[PDB]
Formats: C-alpha cells, structure tokens, sequence
C-alpha cells in the first residue's frame, strides 16, 4: 500500500490551496477505509485537517471547518481544498489512510508529504556554486567538498551526489533565509585524501518548482 | 481535545530506557490512544494503539501505558536507530496530537572536525562572496563559531545551520556561512574561523589568506 | 424537565458485534414494592451524514416483580417492524440494560444516507412510582457508523462438541468446561480465544495482559476482552490445573463474559479456541441457551437497619447520601411501608427542600435541621414490628435507599 501527495507547493496569500492525494493498494468505493490530511508547520506540532470515509461522509477540524473541503475524484484520487490562506498556513501537508470505520480513529499509513509555502514572492530558482576542496580543506588524511545553493525563493530543494551513486558521508544542510528574502544552503561530503580528482565528483541539484536542475563539478 | 508531552530533546545513552509521558486535560476513553514516530527527512511511522497494542513489525522492545489524563511510553534497550521525534495522538474524540518529544544519542564526546571553504571564483563574478566554515562530525550540540577577518571579529552577518544527528553514527554537523559583498571581501586578507567547544580544550581557529591557493 | 439527570460515557471496544448495549445502574427499584409501576420513554440521537435526527421509544409500565425483558410499545421514525429492533432487560441490584440491533436500519432515510447513519447519544426517561421523572444520558464519546448487512451463520463443524450448555442469564454468561491436554503440565505458551455466533451476531473475545506463559499449579486467573460494549463489571476467565488414556492430562477452565444479549437467539453456538505449543489451535464448542429467569435481585441494595423506641413516637436520623453535594442544589426524600397495597395512596410520602409535607400519606412526618440530617418522625405504629422503605437523592448524588425495621419494644 502507498500514498502520494500532489499539488502546488507555493500559494499566494488569501488565495486558494488545492492538494491531491493519489494512492494504490486499496479501494475506497469499497468499505471500511478512510482518508484524511494532516499538516505540520515546521517545528510546531501536528494539526489534523480533514477526513473522508468510504461512505462519503466528511469531518473536518472544528476550527477550520470554515475554510476546508475534501472531495473524491477517481478510483484512486482524493482532493483537499483550502481557502483564505495566510502565511502562517505554511506547513508540510500529508495525506494518510485508515482501515477502520470507527468515526474518530488512528491513522494507519502515511504519505511522504509535500511542503506548501505561503508568501507573496516570485518563483526564483537557485544559483549553484562549488566549494573547493583546496589545500586548506585537508585534515586527518581526508578532504571535504561541497556545493553552495543560493538565491532561490520556493523552499523545496533536493540534492544528490554523483547522480545518486554516493550516499554515505554526505550531509545536506537545512536552508536559511537570507536578508535578501531568498534561501541558501550547502551540501558537503568527505573523501580519502588519496581520492583528489580520481573520480569527477558531481552534485546534482534539482529545484522542480522553478524547473531548474544543475549538475556541478569542483576541482 | 488537548495533549501535553514530556520535556523536549531527551538525550540518553544507548542501552538505557525511554520514558515519555503524554498528559491530557480530559480523560479519553483510555482504550483509544496511539503513539507515532517521525524522523526529519522522512514521514511519520505508526507505533502503538491504546498505549499497549503494538503495530506490525514492531518488537517487544516498546511499551506504553497509562489511562485518562496520563498516558506513558517507554522504549527498552535503546538503539541508535531509535533516536528521532515522537508524538502521541488521541482518538475517541476530535483528533489531536501532542506537541512532540525528540531523542538524542548521548555519544561519547567527540571533537568537531573543522574545515573551511573559500568563496569560489564563479561566486565572485556576481559581486558577492560567501565564506563557509564547517564542523563535520561531533556529538555535543553546544558549539560556537566566531568569524574573524584580519583578526577583526565580525558580527551578525555570519549565518549558521546544523544537520540533524546521524542515526547510525550519532554525528552532528554544522555550517557557518559568512556573506558579504565582493567589495567588502577585497578589503581584508586573512579570513579565520574560531571554534569554541566542549570537545575542544581551548577554542580552535583555522584560517586562510585571500588569493593564496 | 428532568428531576434528576445522570451523565455517562459509552465505551466501545473492538468491532461492533451486531448490537449496541448500555447499562444504567443509577435508576431506583424499591424493595418489597411489587406494585412499583415505573414508566419509561427512550430517546436516541442519530447523526446521519451530519444531520441531527432523533428516535423516540415508548416502553410503558414496568412490572419488575413479574417481567424482565420488554419490547417497545411503539416508536417514532422507525423502519419496518422497528420496535422489534430493541430490548430493555433488567439485571438486578437496581441495574438494567438496553440493547439495539445494529446490523439493520432503525430509522427511515433516503437512498444514499443508509451507510452514513451513526449514533451520537442516548437518553432514558424514567417516571418513578412516586411520579418523579428520572433521566439518564449516554454519550458516544466517539460515534460509530452503522453498516447494514445480513451476515450469515458460520459453523466450525470440525470442532469438538462438549455438552455443557452455556446458560446466559442477566446478560452475564458463566460456564466452566473440562479440558484434556497432551500433558503441558507447565507453560506451553497457552493462548485462548472465543467466538459466539447466531442470527447475524458475532461476538469474538481475546485475552488481556498478553498470553499464558506463567502457569501456576492450582487456579490461574486471567483477564479477557470481548468485541462489543464492555460492561462496567469486567469480563474474566480462570484456569484450574488438574485432577487428583493416551497421556491425556486433565484441565478445567471457567469463563464469564457479559456484554452478551438475547439477539444471538436460542439457537446460537459458542466456540472456544485454546492452544498449547502451537489465536488458538485446539477447539471446543458448546450450544448457547438463554434463560427465561426473572432477575431475583431487582430490589435496590438496602442499608438494612433495625430501630426501636417507646410507644409509637419513633424517629430515625436519616444520613446524607453517598458522595453528596453538600450545598445540595435540589433534593428529594420519599418513603413507604413494606409490601404496599394501593398505588395511589401508599406512595404520597415525598419531601424536598422547598416543599413541606404535602397531602396524603399519614403516619409519617419530618424535616431537615441545622444538623443537616433529616430527623424523621412517625406515629401510628402497631403492636408488632413493621418495616419502612426510604430513599434519598440530591443533584449529582448517587441514589441511597434504606430499609428500616421499626421493631417494637421488648418485654
Ligand atoms: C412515554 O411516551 C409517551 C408518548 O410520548 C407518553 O405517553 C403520553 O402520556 C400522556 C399523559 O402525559 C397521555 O395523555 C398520552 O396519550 C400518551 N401518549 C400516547 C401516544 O398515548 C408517556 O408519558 C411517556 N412516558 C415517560 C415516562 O416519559
Ligand atoms: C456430547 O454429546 C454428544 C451427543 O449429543 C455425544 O456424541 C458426544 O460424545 C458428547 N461429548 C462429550 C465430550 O460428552
């Protein structure tokens, strides 16, 4: 069983938000199953949003019933809707699965979730730059190298090293907001000092909301 | 319609036992509560029902308890795999979650592996320069970085970021970023990163000279 | 409206076996009063897809001394033969219970709304013998959606059939069965499970506290849970070790689950799955039979007392209730002589805070005092002992009833 989220990861203030959950491994036209959405504003607690059942009844968070609707589209799709947005709504949004029909109940399965940014801003993409494994970066018979990613508004940024071949020793730092209003970060990894340029080290940076995707080498 | 958990970011040595309380204002029908686990970079995993019933694949190594105004969770034989964020969720009424508890390995103290990366040539073509100082792997979160230029101490502009503790290795990592204009970058030669840490006898400082390769 | 109201919280556990079941202990049932003609409405609130809808039920007169289970006299908003979807059964010690079938639709709703019917709360209105309107409110802290379906009967025909018939009485089953095991004189990770089947109903029960890996010689008690609406009195089970062919080693087992109702039918069957070193692997079944016994304890538990003084000027300092609200928003006290004769006359002895002694009911009198204890005064006592029945209640109190024998003076 699996679930996937889908929707616009940036919405303007007071605009409307629309998120779609696509799933496989169960049918909702058949009985006993229920689907719902939960969100977590980064750092803050989880907040339940909405829930829908096989019998098509829908129950929402009491304080947010004023702004929410959740619907059913295909044999394997559920659509959430949210209105009158405020930037405090900025949060990671999940859709989950339940196997019971006991009204209020736990959640059995979870989608990996998708982030929603809420702020009036342009969908600026990143500008990648390397961080050289220079002589000064030598220590303990090893060296480190990394790629700077800077000046992108919409938060979702993904990074991989050597086209996904390299996993161990990699660190992908959380992004920070610069005074310019654009986020920036850097991802790094370590290598044996013998491996200086024996293999071309590549950081593959993908920024889907801007469609910008960059591959970068460094000395 | 409310939940309240134990302190945040509990740090324990592996092999010990966990103790998480999930107190509540109104007594749920005690048969109805669940515990959850999430690790940043992933999505929440299900753990328990009714504070005792264990989900699929979970071993005996976990045990909750309690009823009504108090529910409790424990983890036995703590493993580095386990150290992540934990929540408690109530059903039997309107869905509500606790505000969360976090877990940290109390790794045997290790020192920060200091590095420093100068601003790269392509970055300079923009008219700005970002100098990056790195603390690669270490346990103690209480690390401080001070940025000195020609032995002159900067302020404010230096930004800092911290990776979440590695589950396998218990290794932290930090990034300290100093951003200034290309013009301000040319005004000085010696760029240094001063590190103060519990795992360091006295503060370290690693530096480079502008242009020297 | 209601003169005394009691809140309660309904506790589902597991899947719905096919009926809702509610226990109401607080209502009064006087001792020695065989003319106790109580009258009852029942109201249920259903939330169907977010639309608040109701279902009132009438149960009319009660004759606790003569009849136990009552079908509704009528209903409002029900489906075909709706009254035949409910039952109210007495249980003894002033307790009663309510049952509703949940695999069939109680009320009428348009096509599409059937799947969405759910229960929010229930009210039980209870006119007393003395006319006082008692009330009960039960809230489904977590509602449940009803699922109409004509579920089949399932027979585990390959199961060993012992002949000790399971007698269901007062909704509380209690049966003890023998066991023949392949030794296992000590722990063999024993686990047990039980299932009861008949007339669309399926009650499945499980062990609490894990499974048996800690046997002791002699008796072995263990807790159990049944898929349903667990009673405030717990279910349970106890194993006994052995006695003083083919290495058969004897054991005996006792059980008592009591969210069990007559909707199973007189034909239903019980199934018991147990196991040694193997959800249960070794099976035993037994036919279910429902007793037509009238509960012989409906008389409310009595603080039995004996009193004696001179002449006919006898008194009794009647204490407060158990767990009284001391400020006592509203209070009621009523009494009558044992084994009364006439409903209209013998049941006029009531008092409250504001209302002094009203018409009717001679031979008795009393009032409250700065002591706050009710010093009662009686007269006209005969030449031989007589017994008096007394009941007291205050808001958010638990009802208290006293049995007072006014024994005449000795020689
Ligand atoms: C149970 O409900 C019924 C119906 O609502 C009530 O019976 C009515 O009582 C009045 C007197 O108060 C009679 O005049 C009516 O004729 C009765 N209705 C019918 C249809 O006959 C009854 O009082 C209720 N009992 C309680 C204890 O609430
Ligand atoms: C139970 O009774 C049946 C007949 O009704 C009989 O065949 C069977 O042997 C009996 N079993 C036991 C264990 O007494």
């Amino acid at each position: 069983i699996t679930l996937k989220e889908s929707g616009p990861t940036l919405v303007k203030p007071t605009q409307t938000l629309t998120l779609t959950c696509t799933f496989s491994g169960f049918s909702l036209n058949t009985s006993r199953v229920g689907v719902g959405w939960i969100r977590q504003p980064p750092g803050k607690a989880l907040e339940w949003l909405a829930l829908i059942y096989w019998n098509d009844d829908k129950r929402y968070s009491p304080s947010l019933k004023s702004r929410l609707t959740i619907t059913k589209d295909t044999s394997n799709q559920v659509v959430l809707t949210m209105t009158n947005m405020d930037p405090v709504d900025t949060a990671t949004y999940y859709c989950a699965h339940r196997y019971s029909s006991r009204w209020y109940w736990y959640f059995d399965l979870w989608g990996r979730g998708t982030l929603v940014t809420v702020s009036s801003a342009s969908t600026k993409g990143p500008s990648v730059f390397p961080l050289a494994p220079s002589s000064k970066s030598t220590s303990g018979g090893t060296a480190a190298l990394g790629c700077l990613v800077k000046d992108y508004f919409p938060e979702p940024v993904t990074v991989s090293w050597n086209s996904g071949a390299l996993t161990s020793g990699v660190h992908t730092f959380p992004a920070v907001l610069q005074s310019s209003g654009l986020y920036s970060l850097s991802s790094v990894v370590t290598v044996p000092s013998s491996s200086l340029g024996t293999q071309t080290y590549i950081c593959n940076v993908n920024h889907k909301p801007s469609n910008t995707k960059v591959d970068k080498k460094v000395e | 319609i409310v939940l309240t958990q134990s302190p945040g970011t509990l740090s324990l040595s592996p092999g010990e036992r966990a103790t998480l309380s999930c107190r509540a204002s109104q007594s749920v029908s005690s048969s109805y509560l669940a515990w959850y686990l999430q690790k940043p970079g992933q999505a929440p995993r299900l753990l328990i029902y009714g504070a005792s019933s264990r989900a699929t694949g979970i071993p005996d190594r976990f045990s909750g308890s309690g009823s009504g105004t108090d529910f409790t969770l424990t983890i036995n034989r703590l493993e580095p795999e386990d150290f992540a964020v934990y929540y408690c969720q109530q059903y039997g009424s309107s869905h509500t979650f606790g505000q969360g508890t976090k877990l940290e390995i109390k790794r045997t103290v290790a020192a920060p592996s200091v590095f420093i990366f100068p601003p790269s040539d392509e970055q300079l073509k923009s008219g700005t320069a970002s100098v990056v100082c790195l603390l690669n792997n270490f346990y103690p979160r209480e690390a401080k970085v001070q940025w000195k230029v020609d032995n002159a101490l900067q302020s404010g502009n230096s930004q800092e970021s911290v990776t979440e503790q590695d589950s396998k290795d218990s290794t932290y990592s930090l990034s300290s970023t100093l951003t200034l204009s290309k013009a301000d970058y040319e005004k000085h030669k010696v760029y240094a990163c001063e590190v103060t840490h519990q795992g360091l006898s006295s503060p370290v400082t690693k530096s480079f000279n502008r242009g020297e390769c | 409206v209601c003169q005394y109201t009691i809140q309660s919280l309904i506790h589902l556990t597991g899947e719905d076996p096919g009926f809702f079941n509610v226990e109401i202990p607080e209502f009064p049932f006087y001792p020695t009063c065989n003319v106790c003609t109580a009258d009852v409405n029942v109201t249920i609130n259903f939330d169907v897809g977010g639309k608040k809808h109701q279902l009132d039920l009438d149960f009319g007169q009660l004759t606790p001394h003569t009849k136990a289970v009552y079908q509704p006299r009528g209903a409002f908003g029900g489906s075909e033969n709706a009254t035949n979807l409910f039952l109210l059964e007495l249980l003894g010690a002033g307790e009663l219970a309510l049952t509703m079938r949940s695999k069939k639709l109680p009320i009428n709703v348009t096509t599409g709304e059937e799947q969405q019917v759910s229960l929010e709360s229930v009210d039980v209105y209870f006119q007393d013998v003395f006319g006082t309107m008692w009330c009960h409110h039960a809230e489904m802290q977590n509602p449940v959606y009803l699922i109409p379906e004509t579920v089949p009967y399932i027979k585990w025909d390959n199961c060993n059939s012992t002949n000790i018939t399971a007698v269901v009485r007062a909704q509380g089953l209690d049966v003890t069965l023998p066991l023949s095991l392949p030794t296992s004189a000590q722990d063999s990770n024993f686990s047990v499970k039980t299932q009861m089947l008949g007339n669309e109903i399926d009650i499945e029960c499980i062990m609490e506290d894990g499974e048996i890996s800690q046997v002791l010689p002699g008796d072995n008690k263990f807790n159990i849970t049944c898929s349903g609406y667990e009673s405030h009195v717990p279910s349970g089970g106890i194993l006994t070790s052995t006695s003083p062919p083919g290495t058969g080693y004897a054991y005996s087992l006792r059980l008592t689950p009591r969210p069990v109702s007559r909707f199973l039918g007189n034909n239903s069957i019980l199934y018991v799955f147990y196991s040694g070193n193997g959800g249960g692997d070794y099976c035993i079944q037994s036919n279910i039979v429902f007793s037509d016994e009238i509960p012989a304890s409906q008389d409310m538990p009595t603080n039995t007392t004996d009193i004696t003084y001179v002449g006919d000027n006898a008194t009794y300092s009647v204490p407060m209730v158990t767990s009284e609200d001391a400020n006592s928003p509203n209070v009621t006290v009523t009494a009558f002589w044992a084994w009364p004769n006439n409903t209209e006359t013998d049941f006029k002895c009531k008092w409250t805070l504001t209302s002094g002694t009203p018409s009717g009911c001679e031979n008795i009198s009393g009032a409250f005092a700065s002591n706050r204890t009710f010093d009662i005064t009686v007269s006209g006592l005969g030449t031989a002992p007589k017994t008096l029945i007394i009941t007291r209640t205050a808001t958010n109190a638990t009802t208290t009833t006293h049995k007072v024998i006014f024994s005449k003076a000795p020689e």
